[PDB]
RNA sequence: UAUAGCUUCUU
RNA sequence: AAGAAGCUAU
């Protein structure tokens, strides 16, 4: 009636229109951090026990504000008036009215609370958190109502995609002040709460959008003066939105006003630890655990993590010219030298080089190498440069020109192409065509490339999630042994490679091996372990078959990072690659049976199973440096017994300055890289696969994690998710008893094949279909916040017959075919593919087919797997490439027959057209 | 009809580019482009009105002797 | 006994790869010609007349319907056969001629040009038009 | 042959430790060593980021610019001033090294240069 | 850069 | 098993 709405509009002079319909309850669907004793998780519920009345301004126009009317019981009636005359003096709190009102015969207590926002920090969390292209409502209604943008910005498809339509991070970047100004006002309901004693646990669906907070059904008094609060999971969780946002933008301004003008800081400043310090001690007071500025100072890689996700993010409010090498002027015999001396890290802080001579007599090979290796003096004397191609940091340019590479086509192979015309290929309507070729590029090619580093951001991770994780992942690399190893032991093949700049200018890796003996090498090792060694990498544009335009580059990095990465991390590369039936299959060949074996492997004894795999847009340009110092932390544990905490920590910094943030040289010019991987270190396919494997699992724990608890019928999974999260966010140390339980249950109902940055999983259907196990959504929302990429479900394939393999693994397909009595799985390539490999070559030699007969048989080799194929045009190609190997010898006979007047009396080149010596390298026992 | 046209305009640009047309950044530009979407293409009839425009290039220098290498 | 006509197969891979690259312009243009002419398209073909007798175009041929092009004809017979009145057919299409000019950059008049009174202007005039 | 291939790296160590020690050398004599000087002078301890050696330091400064409305906002007319200091232009180069003039930089002249553009200036006094 | 496979020669 | 060379695919 039109009685309660006047006794909740008490003496306020405000307006209210009912939402629900009269004293009835109204319910709704939102998010809550629920952990109860019977359920936890963070998920959505359904909240039905409050009436909730909206107010108007004037005239008749509906804004922003309700007065939400609670109905529990009588002794809670007590205990949150009780609690809240304490806490009612704080400024971040609700304005609550406690008034008794009869329903029908009975005095029902009722608690109101005046002028609250339609939706609190939890939705907002959520709706970013677990994004759905399709269903994102709340999201559109989020952004609308606080004049990010308007209703007609959601028209635009594509708006939520990050690497097309890269406006989506300006329209986020409108929440960041009322973010900001909620961790304001959760400091001050810390104080207050921690002032006469309130102890209780703070949740983030308990405080609306303006930053109050509401609800204190949970609170229990204590003696004034030692109150603490948990604020454990609300920051947890909140930490990924805190850079989506760019909440701490106005820090970067006078007087944290956005109205006055950036702060102006000495160009030669680069310590900013107190600065640090303050923003810590004012945005995250109550986080309970040491925080150090600088990572050297860290106890074990587990804090390392946690200090550095802080550092990411307040180093972004910082002067970007303060990061990198610090140099300093050395003398050498007397004449003065710039040397770096140091590194500036955004996520370690400031380390500091330990062996600095001042004054030194001579300058041996070493020093020479280390010196002519890092970027100082290539810069001190290079010239300013204000490329305005590209929006990366610009460092120096190194002479006086700039230089436009380009890439030329392919060259045609008429003789095969006519031969394959002859024998009636290429007709028209046919289902094999070519696709692929040899593209060319122009001079803005390289730059071009370059500039794609534009998609990495700074990311901010959940820690009390990434850290359990971690734990779980390291549990995938256990059957390995590694350890550092001696000058002696390094087995390096291909000599013959590139030696990075400097250092290709005077020759290959083979200069500087033979140069350097095994004594120089190891005091170089030993230097890297208590110094910091910045060096160069240089960008070059490649010559190969592609189906895209799509220029690619190959990166060279100095012969002073690898020949030092090598002796580090060698033993347990190859450790890797020698092992068979794990989860990663790097070094696992495809022949003699290896492909039906390790896809039996991965089908394991997995129930109702299904096949999926997904992509990774942008992998190594997009992936957060947070996920790739995770990596290179997982890879360095095998040295527990070779190493200090100290040699870790500096070969750390080493990988960091030198594979991370490395001075990338690109057509006579120095850059800056401000993250992701390169493909000249020897060890990005083995740190790809830790990262994919550390997504799929914080998948898995996304899935299972935000299930509603009270419809899970198994009582084994619903304990597992309680004590799931209550390892993650209310348990601060490893528990392994766990750990091994959650890695069998993912082992047995998620089995994964990992190479690099591709993977094939066989999961349970029933639990994936229950929310128990990840499925292709859980991934698309778990790239979209760790990563900063969409996902498209247009790039992931899916299998219900088990029979039938993979879609594509390795971009290559399977056939189970029949070999002598049993079934097996063999991999067969895209038709296209070899025909294009063979009509078009990258060398004028390479197009007479008699000087290079074994590139055919290699060719015929990939192409055996095809004479199995349903498809009659796709088992042609087989008998194509041995009919014009045949034809290539009879040639070449006479050919050699008439330059000369001798001809080879045996040849035994009559196995390359038969189709035996092919059909022997997919069967086993060899 | 379409694998012979983008054969044709691989030889094309190859002789453009050993011609030394890349000494000029907007020519091999334009160049690059044509022999690009020429690949791409899905119907002859785009494909051959590229492949005209990027011969037009080949015609209108004078390093190349026509009439002799029209000989048959 | 084998080391002999192994070195040989040596020898000879040599001499070829050596000789394949030493006749790499000549083989490229005589490829592109056949494959020209064997890929028979009216429009490459009339191009490629054009510029075997007398006409060579001066720009990259337009696509578009407004994109000027400027074509070279070195006397009154390519005129004939390619230029009737007000239009213009070259690379089969129809081209409306908005300019003429002598060898000379002197401007000139559709009207002028005839056969006897050919020997009056330097010849290869260069002329200008639109696509329909 | 163990000896004589040990001749040929010994050979090698010396030879490219004459490249590395002559290239060091050289650039040596590139420092404005009254200038890179000043700066580190008055640092704190005596260390400064890298980044601000060419910033603050260096004499002659190189602009890419890829298009004429970039032109316009960047480098117009004969002296402009970036990174807080006076620059004055001494020559202009397009993608194929040839000389351009300020004159030909124009709006309706634009689309005849290629386009890329090399604007080396040097620090004014 | 790393991985796998094929062919040839020497010890 | 050691190597020296060539090639193919991921
Ligand atoms: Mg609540
Ligand atoms: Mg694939
Ligand atoms: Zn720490
Ligand atoms: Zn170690």
């Amino acid at each position: 009636a039109q009685s309660f709405l006047n006794r909740v509009c008490g003496v306020s002079a405000a307006r209210l229109t009912p939402c629900g319909t009269g004293t009835s309850t109204d319910v709704v669907y939102r998010a809550f951090d629920i952990y109860n004793d019977k359920v936890a998780g963070f998920a959505k519920f359904l909240k039905t026990n409050c009436c909730r009345f909206q107010e108007k301004d004037e005239d008749d126009n509906l804004i922003d504000s309700y007065f939400v009317v609670k109905r529990h019981t009588f002794s809670n009636y007590q205990h949150e008036e009780t609690i809240y005359n304490l806490l009612k003096d704080c400024p971040a709190v609700a304005k609550h009215d406690f008034f008794k009102f009869r329903i029908d015969g009975d005095m029902v207590p009722h608690i109101s609370r005046q002028r609250l926002t339609k939706y609190t920090m939890a939705d907002l969390v959520y709706a970013l958190r677990h994004f759905d292209e399709g269903n994102c409502d709340t999201l559109k209604e989020i952004l609308v109502t606080y004049n990010c943008c308007d209703d007609d910005y959601f028209n635009k498809k594509d708006w939520y995609d990050f690497v097309e339509n890269p406006d989506i991070l300006r329209v986020y970047a409108n929440l960041g002040e009322r973010v900001r100004q909620a961790l304001l006002k959760t400091v001050q309901f810390c104080d207050a709460m921690r002032n006469a004693g309130i102890v209780g646990v703070l949740t983030l669906d308990n405080q609306d959008l303006n930053g109050n907070w509401y609800d204190f059904g949970d609170f229990i008094q204590t003696t004034p003066g030692s109150g603490v609060p948990v604020v454990d999971s609300y920051y947890s969780l909140l930490m990924p939105i805190l850079t989506l946002t760019r909440a701490l933008t106005a820090e970067s301004h006078v007087d944290t006003d956005l109205t006055k003008p950036y702060i102006k800081w000495d160009l030669l400043k680069y310590d900013f630890t107190e600065e640090r310090l303050k923003l810590f001690d004012r945005y995250f007071k109550y986080w309970d655990q040491t925080y150090h500025p600088n990572c050297v100072n860290c106890l074990d890689d587990r804090c390392i993590l946690h200090c550095a996700n802080f550092n990411v993010l307040f180093s972004t409010v910082f002067p970007p010219t303060s990061f990198g090498p610090l140099v300093r002027k050395i003398f050498v015999d007397g004449v003065p030298f710039v040397v770096s001396t140091g590194y500036h890290f955004r996520e370690l802080g400031v380390v500091h080089n330990q062996d600095v001579n001042l004054h030194s007599s001579r300058l041996s090979f070493k020093e020479l190498l280390v010196y002519a290796a890092d970027p100082a003096m290539h810069a001190a004397s290079g010239n300013l440069l204000l490329d305005k191609r590209t929006t990366c940091f610009s460092v120096a340019a190194l002479t006086n020109n700039v230089a436009f590479q380009t890439v030329k086509p392919g060259n045609f192979n008429k003789d095969f192409y006519d031969f394959a015309v002859s024998k009636g290929f290429f007709k028209e309507g046919s289902s094999v065509e070519l696709k692929h070729f040899f593209f060319a590029q122009d001079g803005n090619a390289a730059i071009s490339d370059y500039d794609y580093y534009r998609y990495n951001l700074p990311t901010m991770c959940d820690i009390r999630q990434l850290l359990f994780v971690v734990e779980v992942v390291d549990k995938y690399f256990d059957c390995y042994d590694g350890g550092c190893i001696n000058a002696n032991q390094v087995i390096v093949n291909n000599l013959d490679k590139s030696a990075g700049f400097p250092f290709n200018k005077w020759g290959k890796a083979r200069l500087y091996y033979d140069s350097m003996s095994y004594e120089d090498q190891d005091a170089l090792f030993a230097y890297t372990k208590r110094n910091v060694i910045p060096t160069i990498t240089q960008m070059n544009l490649k010559y190969a078959i592609s189906a895209k335009n799509r220029a690619r580059t190959v990166a060279g990095v100095s012969i002073c990072s690898t020949m030092t990465n090598r002796q580090f991390h060698q033993k347990l590369l190859k450790s890797i690659a020698a092992t068979r039936g794990a989860t990663v299959v790097i070094g696992t060949s495809k022949f003699y049976g290896g492909w039906h074996n390790m896809l039996k492997t991965v089908y394991s004894d997995v129930e109702n199973p299904h096949l999926m795999g997904w992509d990774y847009p942008k992998c190594d340009r997009a992936m957060p440096n947070m996920l790739r110092i995770m990596a290179s932390l997982v890879l360095a544990r095998k040295h527990t017994t070779c190493c200090s905490l100290s040699h870790r920590f500096y070969r750390l910094a080493n990988e960091c300055a030198q594979v991370l943030s490395e001075m990338v040289m690109c057509g006579g010019s120095l850059y800056v890289k401000p993250g992701g991987t390169s493909s000249g270190d020897a060890t990005t396919a083995y740190a790809n696969s830790v990262f994919n494997i550390c997504q799929a699992v914080t998948a898995n724990v996304n899935a299972l994690l935000s299930t509603d608890g009270n419809k899970i019928a198994d009582k084994y999974v619903r304990n597992l998710q309680h004590r799931l999260y209550e390892c993650l966010y209310r348990n601060r140390d490893v528990d392994t008893d766990f750990v091994n339980e959650f890695y069998a249950y993912l082992r047995k109902h998620f089995s994964m094949m990992i190479l690099s940055d591709d993977a094939v999983v066989c999961f349970n259907s029933t639990y994936a279909s229950q929310g128990l196990v990840a499925s292709i959504k859980n991934f698309k929302s778990v790239l979209y916040y760790q990563n900063n990429v969409f996902m498209s479900e247009a790039k992931c394939w899916t299998e219900t017959d088990l029979t039938k393999g993979p879609h594509e693994f390795c971009s290559q397909h399977t056939m189970l075919v029949k070999q002598g009595d049993d079934y097996v799985y063999l991999p067969y390539p895209d038709p296209s593919r070899i025909l294009g490999a063979g009509c078009f070559v990258d060398d004028i030699v390479k197009t007479d087919g008699t000087l290079m007969i074994e590139r055919f048989v290699s060719l015929a080799i990939d192409a055996y797997p095809l004479t199995k194929h349903p498809n009659q045009e796709y088992a042609d190609v087989f008998h194509l490439y041995l009919q014009y190997i045949r034809k290539l010898h009879d040639e070449l006979t006479g050919h050699m027959l008439d330059m000369y007047s001798v001809m080879l009396t045996n040849d035994n080149t009559s196995r390359y057209w038969e189709p035996e010596f092919y059909e022997a390298m997919y069967t086993p026992h060899t | 009809k379409m694998s012979d046209v983008k054969c044709t305009s691989v030889v094309l640009l190859s002789v453009l580019q050993q011609l030394r047309v890349e000494s000029s950044s907007k020519l091999w530009a334009q160049c690059v482009q044509l022999h690009n979407d020429i690949l791409l293409a899905k119907d002859t009839t785009e494909a051959f009105e590229k492949m005209v425009s990027l011969l037009s290039v080949l015609l209108s220098m004078q390093g190349a002797v026509d009439i002799n290498k029209l000989c048959e | 006994e084998k080391m002999a006509d192994q070195a040989m197969t040596q020898m000879y891979k040599q001499a070829r790869s050596e000789d394949k690259r030493a006749k790499v312009t000549s083989a490229m243009q005589t490829m592109l010609f056949t494959m020209l002419r064997k890929l028979d398209n009216d429009a490459l073909n009339n191009i490629i007349n054009n510029a075997r007798d007398g006409c060579v175009p001066l720009n990259i041929i337009p696509l578009t319907t407004a994109a000027k092009l400027m074509v070279v004809i070195p006397d009154y017979n390519t005129y004939k056969n390619t230029c009737d009145g007000t239009t213009f057919t070259y690379a089969s299409a129809l081209w409306e001629i908005q300019q003429v000019v002598d060898a000379d950059s002197k401007i000139v008049q559709l009207s002028e040009i005839s056969m006897d009174n050919s020997p009056n202007l330097a010849w290869p005039l260069i002329v200008t038009a639109l696509r329909a």
